[PDB]
């Protein structure tokens, strides 16, 4: 889930 | 002299000579060399081991994230050490073991530039270069392995  | 991130280290457990980079927290013996910069943009494929501290504990393997961010660690090298020996793809792994939804798509993530991934995923991923894999990286929501491929 690695977004900004 | 060699790539950015990347310095000559020795082992405190052995006296073994290794390359560490620094950014990916890639780690290896070959020597990582024989204005460019950065890419404006990679791809990515990656495999995620959250924890119970990370930021949703939780994935389409298990509701309740309940390992430490120890044990997490060690499947992370646990991983690492299986795809470097040959014994496993990352590509495999990733879609049987990360805890995140891109396992459906093998680890792929597609390509991004950065200020679009959390600064550490965004940081390792831009200082691989093509083909390579990185250490152990540490984000909210996990510890990532992640694979460039474009």
């Amino acid at each position: 889930e690695x977004a900004r | 002299k060699l790539p950015p991130g990347w310095e000559k280290r020795m082992s405190r457990s052995s006296g073994r000579v290794y390359y560490f980079n620094h950014i990916t927290n890639a780690s290896q013996w070959e020597r990582p060399s024989g204005g460019q910069g950065e890419p404006a943009r990679v791809r990515c494929s990656h495999l995620l081991v959250k924890h119970s501290q990370s930021r949703r504990p939780s994935s389409w393997r298990q509701e309740q994230i309940t390992r430490t961010q120890e044990e997490a660690l060690e499947l992370i090298n646990g991983y690492i050490q299986k795809i470097k020996s040959g014994e496993e793809d990352f590509e495999s792994l990733a879609s049987q073991f990360s805890d995140c939804s891109s396992a459906k798509a093998r680890g792929d993530l597609g390509a991004f530039s950065r200020g679009q991934m959390q600064k550490p995923f965004e940081d390792a991923s831009f200082a691989l270069r093509t083909g390579e894999m990185s250490g152990p990286v540490f984000t909210d929501s996990g510890i990532h392995i992640i694979l460039r491929t474009e």
